[PDB]
């Protein structure tokens, strides 16, 4: 039973930041209807806009977010999670 | 919603058309195969793994063929071995999604708690530490292995992990050629557990013992000639460069990398009960490109069949004919259009717009397009779905031209018994449907191919009960268009606007009043015994029906007439003659029909019998009210049905 | 380059059985005169008779042989292995 | 020999038996009363001696000649009886005997009446006949009950003569007389009960009928079965003469009144008489043709039954189609006259187009209701599909005339032919005002006569076209006798309307429905018009006979609308008058004049 605790998430306006921290106890984007697409190698729809970073030699994932658009309102999950609502309002 | 695995399939597709940013089509298979399996795991019984197991696997494939057909398509122009890539390819499907054991429980805390100072029980929870950290890297958890590595005190793992981490970045840049030589001199050497005896030699490129394997599954088995070929391509580019020397090699290396058909010889031959299923087989032929050789292989042996594939394959065309135009075969496109439509009849309903994505010739020809004249009956929910995926005017024009000529010699039956009766209720219950495809093609240009079916169907009627007086009921539930082909009918031009516009005139007069005597001779024949003992009322009601019917019949006869007599299209006039001839004794009969009911009041005697008696009098100046008996043999019916009033009228 | 090694035919009596083995290296049936015909799917004249199987590896066991099936065959993904039943 | 003076014994045994059954010498005749009683029972008695002895015994008509004399005397016997009852009744009787006496003396005087019963009483049946001719007057006079319940009397008394012919065993000119010149009066009796039926009350005199209906029963059929026997026997037809007239004329007239008779009567008791008695078949059929039901019990028993009924054939005659084909119309029967439209049978038939052929040539003489054979004419017409160009023309033209004719009349579109005024010769406008009126044109015969009237020039213009389409039925007298009195007309009328703008609308007519082409139609002239060439009495009495009027009148009117014609055509400028303006409009037309004949060609 090795869990994925994920936070972060949030709802902000058009152009605003987040910061999706992944701790896995022990990046993929969902839209509302659409299929699980990847994100973070970085997405063409992301690319110099997020950021991913990862500490040396362990399991944890960071994603900065900035200049975000409604195109990026979604459920994100992690691998290597139970997903965290990142909205983004026009 | 789960159930209708089919349906959300047919929506992703959809999405695509709309779009109309390519490779959107695979990426909405790994939405639905995963939410099957894990709605049949995540609340429920848990004997529906039975069937989440087909679900479990089929979704893992779409994510290999993602990688595959990007690689070879999106070669950007951007700032050399093109077949060495697949390898890496390879790679990626092989360790992430892979079967991993948790962390193990109940963990010593110092140990040997139990002290050749060690029980039997002591090796076997050394090997089990063994194992579980053997499994995590293998399928890439080096952020997990590392931490795995350093937590369980395990410290002899970690020099391995930097000398991957060193071997890393030497795969990165794309000297070490002496220290791939070690590790297999290493595995050659007495004193390791089974499962560090596999590691060793998995890393670098080497066959270890067959009691490490025979534990090893037959889809996992594959990555055993997967490391041999990079252990040795490199070994080669790696000779080839030779950045090391020839004194930095020790041991001759198997530098002779074999194709994908002898790896594939050899793990569907170590455990064929699984490795040849029908599921993991697809990606050898994702390498090959022959869609139509797994399908139709299994339609020969009907003497000793899977949902899952025909929808793979049929899938895979519409995404094969688009990724690279005309990589799937023709004669497999049109196979596959054909099976997809004939499988497709449980959903059918739905599914009339997704197999216009790919029409190549089986839509452009009457082929794919005539199979929607067969469920399109009563239900006006498939009939308007059609009207979307952009397809209209010729496709409109043969869609309700193969509705109507192709049940047209199905009727060839009926026309054989001209002289006896015969059976009519399936004409009476299967040419209603015959008649909403014209209703529903709601156009006025298109309204002359048409309207001609059902005078087409007159001499089907012959004797006894009449299709005709029914099928007048069936344009009476949907008239008013003849407003709409008269004002329609003057946008197009036409050189034979004389003749054109005056037979499909005549013809709603006569079956307009066709329809009037069906059901002014329902009326007098439903009366009965009508007003009881009141006949006041009938006395003018009655009088009613006599004067009717002596003003229909001589307006009857005028409509037939009306078409002269000399005219070149005689095919028409040859047809309308018989129907003519056989609503004329009807009339004089309902007249003595008041003979039968109405005798017991004395007042339809003199009426009816003079009524009816000149009826053939007059019906002598008109050319003999024409040979309607030449035309139907009721010449004699005429002389007994009158004869009889001279004992009565007396 | 590539093709097939083929081993395990011979001379057996009406009702016996044999074992053709066929690998790559380093099914189908011509009796004299006729032409060649499929046999492994199976053919009409061998099923409930023979049994394909695979692990590159195809393998027949020709069990209940009659001397209609006397013929060379031939393995294809082979040089010829003469099968001769006798009566 | 022997035979014939047995004979000789036997006939004074019954002048003696005469005298015993009317008086008798051994009995005391002061004592008590008219013992007619027992002057009956003696030779009542003495009968059945005769009979026993002559057993057999029969020489020639030896004994049918005895048995005929035995009812010479035990008939009068019965009567006497009567008079004892009338003895009861008394004030009837007397005045009867009284009356008798009177008779008696006018008659053959002899004393009046002396009730002796001398010579055998014969003149007991002219009595009775002078008493049944004065109760027509006497009685007639008196009350159905009172005659009423006196006829029952003489009903019963006269019954009770027919119980000693089936005792005596029965297998010449005076057994043809014995009971013959009483029919003169028998047909008084019914009439006289009857006519007063129930006395104008049927619920109370339902049983009073039921319990007379058999004297009359009994009378009638068994008087009927002697006049063809005796017919048959004596052969008089030849001097026929009052013999026949009294029996013929009674006899039809007995045949009236037996059916009618048969009508009123109890169930089946006129079934049980028609086939008792065989004869007046068809009396006893027309009580039997269902008078009483249609049921199928009774009736096809009854029908069945008759078998040999050769005469119920003649039975379908009456007013249907059952009889299981019934050979046809009774073998097609005679002459068919209207059945012969229901003689097509479901067959096309010879007969049936002949039948229509018939109702044309049966127009001919006598008709009535042409709207059948109108519609029957075009109905075998049809039928069918020399003679059929001829049926085509008189089908259209008749039907055509009639039609429009009828129609004009009975709408009076055309007032009135001005003209005649308080004319007998003509009659014809109310004929044919009655013809219209009903019954198809009452068959329109005289289709000639129709066109001669004429009101308005318009109704008066179409004559010639009939003429000149189907006029190939009357000889060219007729014919140009038509034409002439047409134009006759049509000059009479020209010369008054000033200009003579009638012929101006004719002659076109005549030529732009193309009449000349298809009709050689005689050209009209002076001398044509002035023809009285055809005036003869038989053509006058064959054209004008259903007028019963004198032909002198009418010769007298066709003379005059002759002459007033052959006076004002002064220097015959009629003739120029028609030639420049027949010529003037078959000018442009395709139209020449042929004086070679006085026709038209192209």
């Amino acid at each position: 039973q090795l869990q994925l605790v994920e936070t972060g998430g949030g709802l902000v306006q058009a152009g605003g930041s987040l910061r999706l921290s992944c701790v896995a106890s022990g990046w993929f984007r969902q839209a509302p209807g659409k299929e699980r697409e990847f994100v973070a190698d970085y997405a063409d729809s992301v690319k110099g806009r997020f950021t991913i970073s990862r500490n040396n030699d362990k399991n944890t994932v960071y994603l900065q977010m900035n200049n975000l658009i409604p195109e990026d309102t979604a459920v994100y999950y992690c691998a290597a999670g139970q997903g965290t609502q990142v909205t983004v309002s026009s | 919603y789960q159930t209708e695995r089919f349906t959300k399939f047919s929506d992703t597709l959809k999405e695509f058309k709309i779009e109309q940013d390519p490779f959107n089509i695979i990426r909405e298979f790994r939405s639905a195969a995963g939410q099957l399996a894990l709605d049949l795991a995540n609340s429920g019984d848990e004997s529906n793994v039975i069937s989440s197991k087909d679900w479990e696997l089929e979704a893992r494939f779409w994510h290999l063929v993602e990688l595959l057909l990007v690689f070879r398509n999106a070669d950007l122009d951007l700032d050399d071995n093109k077949q060495l890539y697949q390898i890496w390819i390879v790679m990626v499907w092989l360790k992430e999604n892979t079967y991993v054991m948790e962390r193990p429980k109940n963990v010593p805390t110092s140990k040997w708690l139990n002290s050749n100072v060690l029980d039997v029980k002591d090796k076997e929870e050394d090997h089990i530490f063994f194992k579980y950290i053997y499994e995590l890297i293998l399928a890439g958890a080096i952020d997990e292995a590392l931490e795995e590595a350093k937590l369980s005190d395990n410290i002899s793992i970690c020099m391995i992990l930097c000398g991957i981490q060193e071997y890393l970045n030497p795969v990165i840049d794309t000297k070490h050629s002496l220290w791939r030589r070690t590790v297999y001199s290493l595995s050659q050497q007495a004193g390791l557990d089974p499962y560090e005896r596999a590691i060793y030699s998995y890393l670098s490129g080497a066959i270890p013992n067959q009691e490490v394997l025979q534990y090893s599954d037959w889809e996992s088995d594959l990555h055993i000639h997967l490391n041999q070929i990079l252990q040795t391509e490199i070994e080669n580019y790696l000779l080839e460069n030779n950045q090391v020397g020839t004194d930095e090699l020790i041991l001759p290396l198997p530098s002779h990398a074999l194709t994908v058909q002898e790896v594939l010889n050899r793990v569907a031959s170590r455990h064929p009960s699984e490795s040849e299923h029908p599921i993991r087989v697809l990606m050898a032929s994702v390498i090959l490109d022959s869609l139509p050789s797994v399908i139709h292989s299994s339609v020969e042996m009907l003497l000793d069949d899977k949902p899952y594939l025909l929808r793979i394959v049929t899938h895979l065309a519409i995404c094969l004919d688009i990724i690279n135009p005309g990589s799937v075969e023709e004669v497999d496109k049109s196979k596959l259009i054909t099976t997809y439509i004939s499988l497709l009849k449980l959903q059918g309903l739905y599914e009339n717009i997704p197999i216009y994505a790919t029409f190549l010739n089986e839509s452009d020809c009457l082929e794919a397009c005539s199979f929607i004249l067969s469920s399109l009956e009563d239900p006006q929910v498939r009939k308007k779905q059609i009207e979307t995926i952009n397809f209209l005017r010729l496709p409109a024009s043969n869609i309700l031209r193969r509705t109507t000529q192709r049940v047209f010699d199905e009727t060839e039956q009926e026309y054989s018994p001209s002289n006896e009766i015969s059976i009519s209720f399936d004409v009476n219950n299967i040419d209603m449907h015959l008649i909403y495809g014209v209703e529903w093609l709601i156009e006025g240009k298109l309204y002359v191919d048409a309207v001609h079916s059902i005078i087409a169907l007159s001499r089907r009627f012959l004797l006894n009960g009449r299709v005709k007086a029914l099928e007048q009921f069936m344009e009476r539930n949907n008239i008013g268009e003849i407003c709409k082909n008269y004002e329609l009918e003057k946008i197009a031009d036409n050189i034979s606007k004389d003749e054109n516009e005056d037979q499909f005139l005549e013809e709603i007069t006569q079956y307009e009043h066709l329809i009037k005597g069906i059901r002014e001779y329902e009326e007098w024949q439903k009366s009965v015994s009508l007003l009881s003992s009141e006949s006041n009322i009938p006395t003018l009601i009655e009088k009613l029906q006599g004067f009717s019917k002596d003003t229909f019949e001589l307006i009857k006869t005028f409509l037939v007439d009306l078409t002269s007599s000399n005219f070149a299209d005689s095919a028409d006039y040859e047809i309308l003659y018989e129907i003519r001839a056989l609503y004329t004794p009807f009339l004089l009969m309902e007249l003595h029909k008041k003979l039968v009911e109405a005798a017991k009041l004395l007042k339809i005697p003199k009426f009816i019998s003079e009524a009816l008696a000149f009826t053939s009098l007059v019906a002598n100046e008109n050319d003999k009210i024409y040979l309607l008996f030449q035309s139907s043999g009721k010449l004699k019916e005429y002389l007994d049905l009158v004869a009889r009033t001279a004992t009565l009228s007396n | 380059q590539v093709q097939l090694v083929e081993s395990g035919g011979g001379s057996v009596q009406a009702g016996g059985s044999l074992r053709l083995s066929c690998a790559v290296s380093g099914w189908f049936r011509q009796a004299p005169g006729q032409e060649r015909e499929f046999v492994a799917g199976y053919a009409d004249s061998v099923k409930g008779r023979f049994t394909i199987s695979r692990d590159n590896t195809v393998y027949l066991q020709m069990n209940n042989l009659k001397p209609e099936d006397t013929a060379l065959y031939y393995c294809a993904t082979g040089q010829g292995t003469q099968v001769t039943v006798s009566s | 020999g022997f035979s014939l003076d047995q004979e000789s014994i036997e006939h004074d045994l019954k002048l003696t038996s005469e005298e015993i059954f009317h008086s008798n010498g051994k009995y005391i005749p002061p004592m008590l009363n008219t013992l007619g009683q027992h002057l009956s029972v003696r030779k009542e008695f003495f009968q059945n001696f005769l009979t026993f002895v002559a057993k057999n015994f029969n020489y020639k008509i030896s004994p049918e000649l005895k048995l005929d004399l035995i009812e010479k005397f035990e008939i009068l016997n019965c009567c006497i009886k009567f008079n004892s009852i009338i003895r009861q009744s008394d004030v009837l009787n007397d005045i009867w005997e009284k009356t008798l006496s009177n008779y008696n003396l006018t008659q053959n005087e002899h004393l009046t009446t002396k009730t002796v019963v001398i010579n055998s009483p014969d003149v007991f049946p002219v009595i009775f006949k002078q008493f049944l001719n004065h109760v027509v007057f006497v009685l007639f006079p008196s009350q159905n009950q009172n005659f009423k319940l006196n006829v029952t009397n003489l009903i019963n008394l006269c019954f009770y003569d027919g119980i000693l012919e089936e005792g005596e065993k029965t297998i010449p000119w005076f057994i043809n007389f014995d009971y013959l010149n009483c029919i003169n009066q028998c047909f008084f009796d019914f009439t006289f009960a009857c006519e007063e039926e129930g006395s104008l009350d049927s619920y109370k005199e339902g049983l009073l009928k039921i319990v007379k209906i058999l004297y009359y029963q009994f009378n009638q059929f068994k008087i009927w079965i002697n006049t063809q026997p005796v017919k048959s026997v004596n052969a008089n037809d030849n001097f026929i003469n009052i013999n026949n007239l009294y029996d013929d004329n009674h006899l039809d007239w007995n045949h009236v009144l037996c059916k009618v008779n048969l009508k009123e009567q109890c169930i089946q008791i006129a079934e049980f008489y028609k086939d008792l008695s065989g004869l007046v078949q068809t009396l006893q059929t027309l009580d039997q043709n269902d008078s009483t039901t249609v049921s199928l019990y009774e009736t096809f028993f009854n029908e069945f039954p008759k078998e040999f009924s050769f005469t119920l054939f003649e039975y379908l005659i009456k007013h249907q189609q059952h009889d299981v084909l019934i050979q046809f119309f009774q073998e097609s029967a005679p002459k068919y006259g209207h059945v012969a439209w229901i003689q097509q049978i479901l067959d096309g038939s010879y007969a049936d187009a002949m039948n229509t052929l018939k109702n044309i040539t049966v127009d001919d003489s006598k008709k009535g209701e042409s709207l059948s054979e109108c519609e029957l004419h075009l109905n075998v017409a049809k039928l069918s599909s020399i003679n059929t160009l001829r049926k085509i023309q008189y089908n259209l033209d008749t039907i055509d005339a009639e039609k429009n004719i009828s129609n004009k009349l009975k709408k009076g579109e055309v007032q009135i032919c001005k003209r005649f005024k308080n004319g007998s010769i003509r009659e014809v406008f109310n004929i044919l005002v009655e013809e219209l009126k009903s019954t198809t044109v009452v068959n329109l015969s005289d289709l000639v006569e129709l066109y001669s009237m004429l009101d308005d020039e318009e109704s008066l213009f179409i004559p010639l076209r009939l003429l000149s389409v189907d006029g190939n039925l009357l000889n060219f007298e007729v014919k140009k006798f038509l034409n002439a009195l047409v134009w006759r007309r049509i000059v009479l009328l020209n010369a008054s309307n000033e200009g003579d703008k009638l012929l101006q609308h004719i002659v076109k007519r005549v030529f732009d429905e193309e009449l000349p082409k298809n009709n050689d139609f005689p050209l009209p002239s002076v001398d044509l018009l002035c023809d009285k060439s055809l005036l003869t009495p038989e053509y006058i009495s064959e054209t004008y006979g259903r007028f019963p009027i004198d032909q002198n009148a009418i010769r007298e009117e066709i003379y005059e609308e002759i002459s007033q014609v052959e006076t004002l055509n002064s220097d015959n400028s009629l003739e120029i008058k028609l030639h420049s303006t027949i010529g003037s409009v078959a000018k442009e037309k395709n139209y020449t004049i042929n004086y070679e004949t006085n026709t038209v060609e192209y």
